[PDB]
């Protein structure tokens, strides 16, 4: 599984760029694709989404009209054509795969991301922005939602992500209780509607990073502020 | 003349009731029991619906004859005339489509595997209903309600030069509703029967030849019923167009019997196409 | 033939097994059916709220 | 020689032992209890999309996902609650006659007239379902297959043999022989230590998985045994035969207990399954219907009608909430 | 109503439905043939006249028609328990070698191979699953049968035979003997053809028989038959 | 066809 992006660089405002992500090692055509941005010193921000088969397309309000997301399945490529770039569009753009069926694990793999510089209803809140910890002790990270994420079908759509320094974020827990494949059993998720907790027992050096909580109940796809752990 | 009025009204009423009953029965049986899974069922349902709608306007023109006037207005005049002229063409084109479908099924089986699908049947049905609008809409616009000796008429009006549009519409109806349908029906069914003669499990033994005779007889009955029902009205309309004839009682009864005979095609179609095929009669033997 | 010897040995092992009375087996079947009767949704239909296949 | 005489006298001894064991009858013992009443279920869901004849289905252990096998070379995995299709696996050989769903939910097995049991991996990192193994070695058609765990599977074939495989290595760890006719079905005991197989020689056999030898042999059917299923207790099993009867055999008593037959029914049984309590025995028939029998009274308690062709397979969820029946009319129906 | 992931799952199910419908539409345009016979009937020749460890599928095309021929010779199990899997087959191609009228089975049990072939043909033809399925009968090894018959008489297999030992007469007699096993002659049609090893018209004969079968199916579909 | 007409 590999997703590599290209098309970054320095742009004057009002210019246009085509961000292209090429995918290999997995069935590209059967995956929905997301573009998610990372501000230089801020948290994640969902940008765009195109379903498998291009049936449905969604955009963020802050990029509505300016951005066009498309996919070319035979070449296994994803495109984001951006027009009239503002100064707030500077970011590192990640391409994320996500497949949706009963029991699936969306947002499981993230691309490396491409850097772009411009040279001129649900609010997810993490109470703490920085927590100093030492290896060996259990750590709890709290997230809160302005709207109950517990759907009537029984699923609570909260996802946890961990971004290590200099690396793309990876999925840790999906639907606030399910441990992603390849993630050690130290991480656990719990809670109820509007109040969620991520527990890291026997913390290690590898667990140092920024932790994000994101909701998948609706399509603003809002992320958390980001709780950072130090040593 | 009381007797003439009774005969004409009885003719129109019996044709109307038989057509409505048969077509509604066919539609009900298709919807409930047979189901619209095959192309043939879709075509039969479309034909039944068009025939029922075409025969539904018989009471209105029967009243028009009886009262000598049109006591319905102008919007209902347009609605009735358009429905009549539209369901004529829809029924005739569905007949031609069934003929072509059977010809392709018998004479081009390999390509029939490619074409004869329920989706293609639905597409062809929609195409027929759209192509009938080319006569449905201009009639709905040109239909009017005039006054003649204190009597309200539900006739049609034409633009200007002498007429040159009444004759044009009559010629177009005659060509695209009688001549071309007869050519298509006869050619397709003749080729189908010629090919079926060489087919193996229709030749040979006594029962196989019996089946071939049954199929040929049924095809001949269909073609003969269409020709007998539709030829006299078109011919006599052309006769009235070219020459003038006295208004006698024989003339009136000839007019109305020819019109009722033209509508009798819509009454005989449910028996020919729906009640006399092995699928429906097999469904009926099992009740 | 070796096959006859193999089947005779098979019957030797088959015959040398204990057998409880058939009445005891019937009683055990009845006891299991009665013990778990409340837990069978097909035997006793459950309310539409408790039915995941409700419409 | 005299070996057949020894076999005959051993058979007579076993018959006398069983007759002495048969002190009473289940039907007369169960007179005290009361009938379950008219069991009447409705079609909650109708899963459609095979567009060809359906031969096998199996429920997941979560009682929500089920796999279905059809002659159009398709294994479809259904979300029963929402009628959604999770996966559609195109088979290499379209002549599939059995399918199984792993208890863990990671693998699906299927086999047919190709004599090969294919194991498909559902939880892959590539996002597609791929063939993880192709167990070969049977010389006849595969009629049934059941997973024991994530790496062990038992298959029954038309070469009158059963085989216990190791999926990783792909070799028959154990072979079970002794049936005379084609083995048409098998059922795993709840404790997984034993299983039972029914064959066209009108007999069923109890096999010990570890020992690889037949423990007991049960007879009584006059024709082929098309289906078999364990009682939830694990001490009994029901056989559905082509002689239009179902029978209940007890492992410990080593004898037939009860027969489920009616004069109005003359077609063969294609599939049997117990309910969670074991009180209801559901049996699919060739007459297009599925009869629900009072397992303790032998009286018919209900009828599941609604299939226009032969009911080829049926299964009850682990929690006992629903019954799914597949049939030759290319539909599955969920009854509750 | 439905959550976001529920709607995405529904879209995935719809795409699966679209693919299934396309596959079924493609499959319905295919002719299915069940190849039956004995061990040395000549199936190994009919194959490799058609196409230029259980069931064996052979794929070929002819005049824009796609044929899938299924050989079940490997299956040594009971035919009753798996024959209904071929109920919807378009046609049955039955192969039998004419030069086996005198040969005895490999078991040397004084059983004629021709009588075994006739018994198998009777079993297949008068089957509940094949009541309206036409049978394309192939009589193989015609020239070898000529060589065998100029010396040995046909009375070895048919003691009741009252004709000459001419090739044409005996071939007609054998064809009639096979075709008389058709109990329901009003519905089922048996197509008979002669070929030993070199004729390249076998695919044409199968194409003609399949065309007749398709015409009959279309007549039944259209309600004319 | 053809009595309004
Ligand atoms: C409009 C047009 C472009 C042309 C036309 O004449 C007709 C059309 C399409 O559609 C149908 C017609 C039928 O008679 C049969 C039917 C209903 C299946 C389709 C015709 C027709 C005439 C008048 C009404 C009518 C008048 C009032 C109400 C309702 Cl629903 C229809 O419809
Ligand atoms: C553009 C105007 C003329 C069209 C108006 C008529 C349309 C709406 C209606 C009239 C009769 C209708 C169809 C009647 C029956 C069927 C079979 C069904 O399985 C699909 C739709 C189909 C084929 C109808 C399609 C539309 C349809 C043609
Ligand atoms: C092919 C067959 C079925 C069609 C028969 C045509 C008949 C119905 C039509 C065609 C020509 C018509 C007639 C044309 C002219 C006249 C003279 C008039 O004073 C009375 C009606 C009369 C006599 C027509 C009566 C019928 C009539 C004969």
């Amino acid at each position: 599984v590999q997703l590599v992006e290209s098309g970054g660089g320095l742009v004057q405002p009002g210019g246009s760029r085509k961000l292209s992500c090429s995918a290999s090692g997995f069935a590209f055509s059967s995956f929905g694709m997301h573009w998610v941005r990372q501000a230089p010193e801020k948290g994640l921000e969902w940008v765009a989404y195109i379903s498998s088969g291009s049936g449905t397309i969604y955009y963020a309000d802050t990029v509505k009209g300016r951005f066009t997301i498309s996919r070319d399945d035979p070449k296994n490529t994803l495109f984001l054509q951006m027009t009239s770039l503002r100064s707030e569009d500077t970011a590192m753009y990640y391409c994320v795969r996500s497949i949706y069926y009963y029991g699936s694990s969306p947002f499981d793999f993230w691309g490396q991301g491409t850097t772009l510089t411009v040279s001129a209803d649900i609010v997810m809140t993490q109470a703490t922005s920085s927590v100093p910890v030492t290896p060996g002790e259990s750590v709890s990270i709290s997230c809160r939602s302005s709207k109950s994420l517990l759907h009537s079908n029984g699923n609570t759509y909260l996802y946890w992500f961990l971004q290590r320094p200099g690396q793309s974020p990876q999925l840790l827990i999906y639907r606030m209780s399910n441990l992603a494949s390849g993630v050690p059993d130290r991480f656990s998720g719990s809670g109820s509607g509007t109040a969620f907790t991520l527990t890291i027992s026997r913390l290690e050096a590898e667990d140092v990073g920024v932790y994000y909580c994101m909701q998948h109940l609706e399509y603003p796809l809002t992320f958390g502020a980001g709780t950072k752990l130090e040593l | 003349s009381m007797i003439t009025a009774i005969t004409i009204m009885a003719l129109y009423s019996i044709v109307c009731v038989v057509g409505l009953f048969g077509n509604f029965l066919v539609m009900y049986v298709i919807v409930r029991y047979t189901k619209m899974k095959t192309a043939t069922n879709i075509y039969i349902f479309n034909l039944a619906l068009a025939d029922a709608l075409a025969t539904s306007t018989l009471p209105f023109q029967s009243v028009n004859y009886l009262m000598g006037t049109w006591p319905f207005g102008t919007i209902l005049c347009k609605i009735v005339i358009s429905i009549d002229y539209y369901n004529m063409f829809t029924s005739i084109f569905t007949l031609c489509t069934m003929s072509v479908d059977r010809y392709i099924a018998v004479c081009h089986p390999v390509k029939a595997l490619d074409f004869r699908t329920p989706r293609n049947a639905k597409i062809i049905n929609v195409c027929n209903w759209i192509l009938s609008s080319a006569i449905g809409l201009p009639v709905m616009f040109m239909a009017t309600t005039k006054y003649r000796q204190g009597s309200i008429d539900c006739t049609l009006t034409f633009s200007h030069p002498t007429w040159y549009w009444e004759n044009l519409l009559k010629i177009c109806v005659f060509i695209f509703a009688f001549i071309m349908p007869v050519l298509i029906i006869t050619v397709c069914y003749g080729l189908m029967i010629l090919r079926l003669k060489s087919v193996r499990m229709l030749s040979g033994s006594k029962e196989k030849d019996r089946n071939l005779r049954r199929i040929t007889r049924m095809v001949l009955v269909v073609v003969a019923v269409f020709i007998v029902c539709w030829t006299p009205i078109h011919i006599y309309v052309i006769i009235k167009a070219l020459v003038t004839i006295p208004e006698t009682t024989f003339q009136t009864v000839s007019w109305h019997f020819c019109i009722a005979l033209g509508y009798t095609n819509s009454c005989l179609n449910p028996v020919l196409y729906a009640f006399l095929d092995e699928n429906f009669k097999r469904c009926f033997r099992e009740f | 033939i070796a096959q006859a010897r193999k089947l005779v040995e098979q019957l030797k092992m088959e015959a040398n097994i204990d057998r409880i009375k058939v009445s005891k087996a019937a009683a055990d079947l009845m006891a299991y059916c009665e013990a778990h009767a409340k837990e069978d949704p097909l035997l006793t239909p459950v309310p539409a709220s408790e039915n995941p296949f409700r419409e | 020689d005299q070996l057949r005489q020894e076999a005959e006298q051993l058979k007579n001894q076993i018959r006398d032992a069983r007759k002495a064991c048969a002190d009473a009858t289940l039907s007369q013992i169960t007179n005290n209890i009361d009938p379950v009443g008219r069991i009447q279920m409705r079609t909650r869901r109708t899963l459609r999309g095979h567009l060809a004849k359906i031969y096998a289905m199996h429920w997941g252990t979560d009682s929500r996902l089920l796999v279905s096998a059809s002659q159009d070379g398709k294994l479809i995995i259904w979300d029963s609650y929402t009628t959604n299709k999770v996966h559609a696996i195109p088979l290499r050989s379209s002549w599939v006659m059995t399918c199984a769903y792993a208890p863990s939910g990671n693998y699906v097995a299927c086999g047919g007239l190709d004599n090969i049991c294919s194991i498909y991996n559902l939880k892959t990192r590539e996002g597609n379902v791929r063939v993880s193994r192709e167990l070969a070695g049977h010389t006849g058609y595969l009629s049934c297959c059941r997973f024991l765990d994530d790496n062990q599977i038992v298959t029954s074939s038309g070469d009158t043999t059963c085989a216990l495989w190791d999926i990783e290595t792909g070799q028959q760890t154990t072979t079970f022989t002794g049936h005379t006719g084609d083995v048409m079905s098998l059922s795993l005991a709840p404790d997984t230590r034993l299983f039972v197989s029914g064959a066209c020689d009108a007999s069923a056999k109890l096999w010990d998985v570890r020992e690889g030898m037949c423990r007991q042999t049960f007879t009584g059917h006059e024709s082929d045994i098309n289906a078999i299923c364990f009682f939830p207790n694990g001490n009994a099993f029901a056989t559905g035969s082509d002689d239009a009867t179902c029978r209940l055999f007890d492992l410990r008593a080593d004898q037939e207990l009860m027969t489920y037959s009616h004069d109005n029914i003359i077609c063969g049984i294609t599939s049997v399954s117990f309910s969670k309590s074991g009180r209801l025995l559901l049996a699919g028939y060739d007459d297009f219907n599925c009869n629900v029998w009072d397992a303790l009274k032998a009286d018919r308690a209900g009828v599941l009608a609604g299939h226009d062709n032969r009911v080829s397979c049926l299964g009850v969820t682990d929690d006992g909430m629903a019954v799914a029946t597949g049939s030759w009319d290319s539909f599955l129906k969920i009854w509750n | 109503t439905l959550s976001a992931e529920d709607k995405a799952a529904v879209e995935r199910s719809k795409m699966i439905d679209r693919n299934l419908r396309e596959d079924g539409e493609k499959a319905a345009r295919e002719v299915k043939l069940l190849l039956l016979g004995a061990g040395e009937s000549g199936k190994s020749t009919i194959v490799k006249q058609m196409k230029i460890t259980g069931i064996v599928e052979t794929h070929f095309t002819f005049k824009d028609l796609h044929f899938k021929m299924f050989d079940v010779g490997a299956q040594r199990s009971e035919r009753k328990k798996w024959i209904h899997c071929f109920e919807g087959v378009t046609a049955i191609i039955f192969c039998v070698a004419l030069s086996d009228y005198d040969l005895v089975l490999a078991e040397d049990e004084e059983m004629n191979r021709m009588h075994e072939s006739m018994k198998l043909f009777d079993s297949i033809c008068n089957n509940k699953w094949f009541t309206d399925t036409s049978i394309i009968l192939f009589l193989n090894k015609k020239d070898l049968f000529e060589e065998k018959i100029k010396k040995s008489p046909l009375t070895i297999c048919y003691p009741e035979y009252a004709g000459s030992n001419t090739y044409e007469e005996a071939a007609a007699y054998i064809q009639c003997q096979f075709e008389d096993l058709n109990k329901r002659k009003d519905t089922k049609e048996i197509y008979t053809h002669f070929t030993c090893s070199t004729d390249t018209k076998n695919v044409q004969f199968v194409f003609d028989a399949v065309t007749d079968v398709i015409i009959k199916n279309n007549l039944k579909d259209c309600g004319l038959f | 066809y053809x009595g309004f007409x």
